[PDB]
């Protein structure tokens, strides 16, 4: 039913970095486009929702909407180019400060080899070190939104030292906006950061809402242990940033048993 | 794809290339330009500075191969896809090769043209040979 | 972000290209625009034949604000504020055309200035234009 993709992503090499989904190692992944054709992420979570990202829901529309106005400009597709759709949308209640929405489905898919949704973890498996997996449609070291599927390997950074790189600082009255593209990530106690110092492939623009999906050895099930939603550092910044799957939990099942 | 102006004027400059070094020099300058490539080319030993993979005979070498399929992508403009089926193949199943370093290759190949021949690689003859990389860049990336 | 030694080879190679970066800005967008025909449809208001003084006019600005940026490479995003604005939310200009442009400012200088294209310098500048490129699309939306 969940976190049971039956080709499991498994590189030749263990680099950290950017890979190709050779194998088709991501069922959870989804592709959600705005009504202004612009490519992002969302990632499976159950039978018929999905999460995705506050910023990526806002696209095109104005900083007042409703998700009742947003959820018919939306197109979201699934597996081989399948389009689902949507009944409705339900965006985080502190969507500021934790980059969140749901996305709820008129019907509930039939999964298979190429759809099947990740496992929310009650496990906190953010460790600093700890590495993941990412996968998304966003754009490449071309600028041009992926025709294949791709992920990145990567390690959970330690938190202050990705503060510190934003912010320049941990202390309020010290922080001022040194993000090295120019717009700034939401950090804050609710989110983690993954990287390291190497000119790689990155996550970039388009990979929001994708999962940090870890691999639980013990049960041999993978897990959304993040949700990218700072994906603008492709490469020139150090650190994508992505909200915590534990630190939304409750939200997540409340809302899917009101709705 | 190619007035019969341009396929004129890209096998005029084709012609006059050193077939034995430009494809050494694209795969070099992709290996130093863009290094995460390098982990494909373990088999071609010492890439760890700029110099030592612009003088890897290995390097070289490859480089003819990779030269000498974009001489076949000229010989069949009209058919890329059957040219490069097989190759489009290796490179995805067994290489494991993001399809967005062919562009990435194209592109540098484009470079060390302009580099060799200088005002000779006009605006437009530039522009014929983009529709050539592009062209070899979605056969290659066709068996995906 | 570009290493020490990144900035210091395009410093070098910035300060060679000196007063012909005008010129070689102009070429760049020539090239784009004969390369890429969609990117001309960001410019209809222009004479983009060859030759045009209004894209040499066009290129002396666009080197001038990369020499704004070379000389604040550590605070680019600063340097660039206006611009960023400029073009990712007023113009919205695709994120891919900014790789186009880059790619033609590197043909250009390749063809101009062999002797200093070296695949060192080609890779700094690479990644030179990919950080300008990036603080220009950060804001696109
Ligand atoms: C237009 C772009 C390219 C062309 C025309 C090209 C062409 C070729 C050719 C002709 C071969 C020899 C195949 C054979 O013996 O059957 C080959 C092998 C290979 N290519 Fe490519 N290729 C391209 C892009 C790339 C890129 C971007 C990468 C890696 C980043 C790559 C990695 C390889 C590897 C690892 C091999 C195996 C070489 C060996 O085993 O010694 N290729 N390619
Ligand atoms: C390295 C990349 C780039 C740099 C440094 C750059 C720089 C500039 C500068 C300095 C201006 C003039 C602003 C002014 O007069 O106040 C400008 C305007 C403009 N840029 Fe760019 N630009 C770049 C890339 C692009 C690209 C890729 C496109 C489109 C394909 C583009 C389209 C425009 C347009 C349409 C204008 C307005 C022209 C006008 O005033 O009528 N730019 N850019
Ligand atoms: C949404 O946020 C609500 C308000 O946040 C809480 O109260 C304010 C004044 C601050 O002290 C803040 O740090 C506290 O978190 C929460 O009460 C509510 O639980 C949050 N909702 C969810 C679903 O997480
Ligand atoms: C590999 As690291 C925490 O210096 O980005």
């Amino acid at each position: 039913v969940c976190g049971k993709p039956k080709n499991p992503a498994n590189p030749v090499q263990r680099i950290l970095g950017g890979h190709l989904d050779a194998k088709g190692s991501f069922p959870w992944q989804a592709k959600m486009v705005s009504h202004h054709n612009l490519t992002t992420g969302a990632t499976l979570i159950n039978e018929q929702w999905l999460l995705t990202t506050a910023k990526n829901l806002f696209l095109n529309h104005s900083e007042n909407a409703t998700a009742k106005d947003i959820a018919p400009t939306l197109t979201l597709y699934v597996g081989k180019k399948q389009l689902v759709e949507i009944e409705k949308v339900v965006l985080h209640p502190n969507y500021s400060q934790v980059d969140i929405g749901l996305i709820k489905l008129k019907q509930k898919v039939s999964v298979n080899e190429r759809v099947m949704p990740i496992c929310l973890p009650s496990k906190d498996y953010a460790e600093v070190g700890r590495v993941g997996y990412v996968s998304g449609w966003g754009r490449n070291a071309n600028f041009k939104f992926t025709d294949h599927l791709k992920y990145v390997m990567l390690p959970v950074a330690d938190q202050d030292q990705c503060i510190r790189h934003y912010e320049g600082s941990t202390v309020p009255e010290k922080k001022t906006p040194k993000s090295p593209v120019g717009v700034q990530p939401i950090l804050n106690e609710h989110t983690f950061c993954a990287g390291m110092s190497k000119y790689q492939e990155d996550t970039c623009y388009g990979d929001a809402g994708s999962a940090f999906a870890v691999h639980d050895l013990e049960e041999d099930t993978w897990y959304a242990t993040g949700i990218l939603s700072f994906d603008k550092s492709c490469a020139v910044a150090e650190y994508g940033v992505y909200v915590k799957v534990t630190s939304i939990q409750d939200w997540v099942q409340k809302t899917i048993a009101e709705n | 794809h190619l007035t019969p102006e341009e396929k004129s004027a890209v096998t005029a400059l084709w012609g006059k290339v050193n077939v034995d070094e430009v494809g050494g020099e694209a795969l070099g300058r992709l290996l130093v330009v863009y290094p995460w490539t390098q982990r494909f080319f373990e088999s071609f030993g010492d890439l760890s500075t700029p110099d030592a993979v612009m003088g890897n005979p290995k390097v070289k070498a490859h480089g003819k191969k990779v030269l000498g399929a974009f001489s076949d992508g000229l010989a069949h403009l009209d058919n890329l896809k059957g040219t490069f089926a097989t190759l489009s193949e290796l490179h995805c199943d067994k290489l494991h090769v993001d399809p967005e370093n062919f562009r990435l290759l194209g592109n540098v190949l484009v470079c060390v043209l302009a580099h060799h021949f200088g005002k000779e690689f006009t605006p437009p003859v530039q522009a014929a040979y983009q529709k050539v990389v592009a062209g070899v860049a979605n056969a290659l990336a066709h068996k995906y | 972000v570009l290493s020490p030694a990144d900035k210091t080879n395009v410093k070098a190679a910035w300060g060679k290209v000196g007063a012909h970066a005008g010129e070689y800005g102009a070429e760049a967008l020539e090239r784009m625009f004969l390369s890429f025909p969609t990117t001309k449809t960001y410019f209809p208001h222009f004479d983009l034949s060859h030759g045009s003084a209004q894209v040499k006019g066009h290129g002396k600005k666009v080197a001038d604000a990369l020499t704004n940026a070379v000389a604040h490479v550590d605070d680019m995003p600063n340097a660039l504020s206006a611009l960023s604005d400029l073009h990712a939310h007023k113009l919205r200009v695709d994120p891919v055309n900014f790789k186009l442009l880059s790619h033609c400012l590197l043909v250009t200088l390749a063809a101009h200035l062999p002797a200093e294209f070296t695949p060192a310098v080609h890779a700094s500048l690479d990644k030179f234009l990919a950080s300008v490129s990036t603080v220009l699309t950060s804001k696109y939306r």
